[PDB]
């Protein structure tokens, strides 16, 4: 529950880098939301049963290596698990692995799923896929509160599929100061006037030339949302994405003073087949016959199919956010 | 007197606890709450 500073460090790196890798080898433009957070987290229970090739490529993308081996199921609960307490804010992160009855885990890999509280039930993929399809996404639909439905579409699994690993989360908060609707629309620059929202808070900002950032606290200082709106979007898209982890530390470091803060009320929802955008990342091995899991269980398997879901929902009270990743296996 | 935020442009957010980890991400240009 203490781990060091170093290595929180090699981490937050880690972390940042995966979600701007994530951001930068998107196809989707304009308006997108993703957990990278829940990417990782899923792609962790693949790793923990990599090896050789494919464990260096899940390595290089999600950053697995940047602390010891022998603390890595611990940060993943340090993760999964609370820490602080949330006290008013509902942060809840959960995994399960549906196994097909036919798979035999090695000891280390049960051992693992264990020591993380991962749901595993075994399964018989060959004639309930169906079923299965509908458990799973029931289980996504509860640990989202009803947020993300139907996260598994008719075809992702089959009667070939061994595994499937599901990571959720759902956050919830209260803004520490809730907005005020304003009466007038607010034209956005590129688009329309927009619902905003509005309210004298207490908050850290950044004005620099390449932008302007907030923190925008939930209630108990604990949890924010942080803003970061370019001068230039796409000169910022260009130059300086690399820096989001620093912008991000300067603007939480930054003295909070009491100013006005307006900002659209939005909800926004994303999908996507992760499956290309992950060979581009440079996870290649994973996705054929040369795919070594044979820390995870004895046979020859390889990822089918990897998903993601996001929404994110902002308005004048707080913020509801939900993700799942899903990985099935052949 | 602190200069005001207005959020009038595209824009980044990310949601983070205290380790500053990026729970969630994403990029607005079009708000719409529908
Ligand atoms: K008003």
């Amino acid at each position: 529950m203490s781990m060091d500073y170093q290595d929180i460090e090699n981490m937050q790196i880690a972390l940042y880098k995966l979600c701007v890798d994530w951001y930068n080898s998107s196809p989707i433009k304009e308006d997108i939301v993703f957990s990278t957070h829940s990417m990782f987290i899923a792609f962790s229970l693949l790793y923990i049963g990599a090896a050789a090739e494919t464990k260096t490529q899940l390595e290089k993308v999600f950053g697995f290596a940047s602390i010891p081996e022998r603390n890595f199921i611990k940060f993943l609960q340090s993760i999964i698990k609370q820490q602080d307490p949330t006290m008013s804010v509902t942060v809840d992160i959960v995994n399960g692995i549906w196994a097909s009855q036919k798979l035999e885990f090695t000891e280390e890999y049960k051992k693992a799923i264990t020591t993380l509280d991962c749901q595993l039930k075994n399964v018989n993929f060959g004639n309930d896929s169906e079923n299965i399809r509908q458990e799973i996404n029931k289980f996504v639909e509860e640990a989202t509160r009803k947020v993300i439905v139907d996260f598994l579409q008719p075809g992702t699994i089959s009667g070939d599929t061994i595994a499937v690993i599901v990571n959720a989360i759902y956050f919830k908060g209260e803004w520490e100061t809730p907005f005020k609707i304003v009466q007038k629309k607010m034209k956005f620059e590129g688009d329309e006037e927009v619902v905003v929202m509005k309210e004298r808070i207490e908050c850290s900002a950044v004005f620099t030339e390449k932008y302007t950032s907030v923190s925008i606290p939930y209630v108990g200082n604990q949890y924010s949302m942080v803003i970061i709106m370019p001068n230039n979007m796409k000169e910022f898209e260009k130059e300086n994405m690399g820096e989001l982890k620093e912008y991000v530390r300067r603007t939480i470091q930054e003295f909070s003073e009491k100013r006005n803060v307006t900002i659209p009320k939005f909800k926004i929802e994303t999908s996507f087949s992760m499956n290309q955008q992950l060979k581009q990342l440079g996870l290649i091995n994973a996705f054929d016959e040369r795919a070594d899991f044979s820390k995870m269980a004895k046979g020859h398997f390889c990822v089918s199919e990897a998903i993601h879901k996001a929404v994110v929902e902002v308005d004048e009270k707080g913020t509801i956010a939900a993700a799942a990743t899903g990985i099935a296996l052949m | 007197p602190p200069r005001d935020v207005i959020i009038n442009k595209p824009y980044f957010f990310v949601i983070i606890g205290e380790e500053q980890y990026p729970l969630f991400f994403g990029k607005v240009s079009h708000p719409r709450f529908k």
